[PDB]
């Protein structure tokens, strides 16, 4: 779900933070220097190696809780190193190398919880923004039907995924009008009319069983 | 006498003949046709694909078709819970 | 963090498992069906009542089982018939109705927080429905990729169309049509000379795909 | 069932596991320490103790879970330890201190691997798997016709029953072809001599019968 960096002189998040593993995080390593500090990105906590380096620790803390880093910046310490974390750190949170799993959760769920957008996601062309329930193609925004606009979206996430009507017709109608399911191939008229031939291929027709979701290369 | 009717068989053959018109006459009557002589049951004969043809027109590797289109959508449970009583 | 289903007609989860009103997981209940498949839908975890009644249990986990890609199923029984519950159930883990909180969130941690292998020279994406061998492009519709898949997911398990049409079509059954013949010419050649021996023809029957070498 | 070696500094495996000795396993001890790791040899599973220290118990179960190391990994933790061990241990299954004797049995055949063979007959030397549909002989692969191997299989899972070449028609020939008995005794012939001597007395014929098979001693 979300994304970390982990700041550190060693080589894995097993030995820095152990419980990152034992999360279904992501984690990935970097040095403990001021140019990984351009290797956050669209991560949601970084984490410094501070354990042994207190005084470098708290200068990538002051280096990366600074002016306009929207991300919340995280140290990881020893317990004789907490003494030390203060708020001349200017950390957002602390955690321990001895820290549970569940633990790490829970303060990653106080820390988290720079507005990383949740079901905004973006198949080329197709910025899908969920959060907004807005499609962007090539730009211009699909003015779909309401329940075009899902359709589009079920296809688009399950990019190159063929499926019979019956399938889409739990994703789109559920439970309910299971017999003449035509009106889909109408819909993907529907989804056509609306986008045009730069991306009309992106729909890829399955005869006697379907359609597909082709990926933009 | 080893050779006694049961007489629980019998009227209970005659159900299990008669759920057998009652569900082969609830699927098509080609199909139903056909299997009365593939099995041979009205008859002596169990008959092969290639002897359908003639009485029904049509190639062997239809009925072989046909064959399967009876028996899954028999393998619908409908036909088969009406049916798995009667064993 | 997870929603638990309970497969049970006691219509209740504490008679069931008293454990689960002191772990704020909260519990939705259906009848012991695999039917209720239908009934679950974020919810991460599906137990199968086997209390009681100890070979629904295992077959409502046959059904319930392995098959993609897979939900958590358990399981929750007795203690004298903890000798029925075999891997053949298709779980991860065993629970009891002496089992306590701490101990059903630990196994419920366990089995979310494995990965599906596809290789026979043949590169097989359950979800990306793309194929490869003795090269990058192989290309696979939706017919012969899942079809080849199970081939491939079953390498030497003679086949039958009977067996396909249930499996690979949906199916009506359409049965005895002989598209699995230009299917699996198609799945020949495409495939080319190479790897073409592994999907071979045991007459009468069908096919099998011969396992690499 | 198993040899389990336990992992712990204590002598005793009583303490750790209570319900352990009421089971015919054979618990071989060594402490708590990596040099156990050379001991694995064929130990069956092997039982790493956290109910105390669960940092060295994660890091003895991450050393049994290493690059090559299957022999299945138990973490025995107390109950309020549980929320610390989750998949990050290398593990499949743990065992509580309150574990019963039963629920041991149950938890260590899970663990292990119940995986009982398909439709693999066996008769004698012949062990047939209908699967790939081999009716190998001492493992090498044999090769009889369409009807043979059902022929075969027939008797095979029917050995000694006394068979009649009408009875054996039905079954085999199916409901066509009516006539003709000497079919079996033209495919016996190849039967008999694709079996080898050496096992022909699998294959029984008794006059004005038929033929059946019978298992070897």
């Amino acid at each position: 779900m979300l994304e970390l960096l982990l700041l550190t002189s060693e080589l894995y998040p097993d030995p820095v933070l152990p419980a990152l593993s034992l999360l279904p995080h992501t984690v990935r390593t970097a040095p403990a220097e001021a140019s990984s500090l351009l290797e956050a990105g669209n991560a949601d906590a970084v984490l410094v190696d501070a354990r042994n380096d207190l005084s470098s620790g708290r200068g990538l803390c002051r280096l990366l809780s600074s002016t306009g880093r929207s991300i919340p910046v995280l140290a990881v310490v020893s317990e004789g190193g907490l003494v030390a974390v203060s708020a001349d750190w200017g950390l957002d949170e602390i955690l321990l190398l001895s820290t549970g799993p569940a633990e790490i959760d829970a303060r990653l769920r106080l820390v988290v919880g720079d507005q990383e957008s949740l079901g905004k996601v973006s198949l080329g062309e197709l910025v899908i923004d969920e959060g907004t329930y807005t499609a962007r193609l090539r730009g211009r925004p699909l003015d779909l039907t309401y329940k075009e606009f899902e359709l589009l979206k079920y296809l688009a996430q399950h990019a190159g995924r063929v499926f019979t009507r019956a399938q889409l017709l739990h994703e789109v109608w559920g439970y309910d009008f299971f017999g003449g399911t035509r009106t889909v191939d109408v819909h993907v008229r529907r989804l056509r009319a609306k986008l045009g031939p730069e991306h009309e291929a992106l729909i890829g027709t399955v005869r006697n069983v379907g359609y597909k979701a082709v990926r933009p290369a | 006498d080893s050779e006694a009717v049961v007489a629980v068989d019998a009227v209970s053959f005659t159900l299990l003949q008669d759920q057998l018109q009652s569900v082969l006459d609830t699927l098509s009557e080609r199909e139903a046709g056909v299997v009365r002589l593939r099995f041979g049951l009205t008859d002596g004969q169990p008959r092969t694909l290639d002897e359908i043809g003639q009485v029904y027109g049509v190639t062997r590797e239809r009925i072989r078709q046909i064959e399967s289109k009876t028996m899954s959508k028999l393998r619908h449970p409908s036909r088969s819970q009406v049916l798995r009583d009667y064993l």
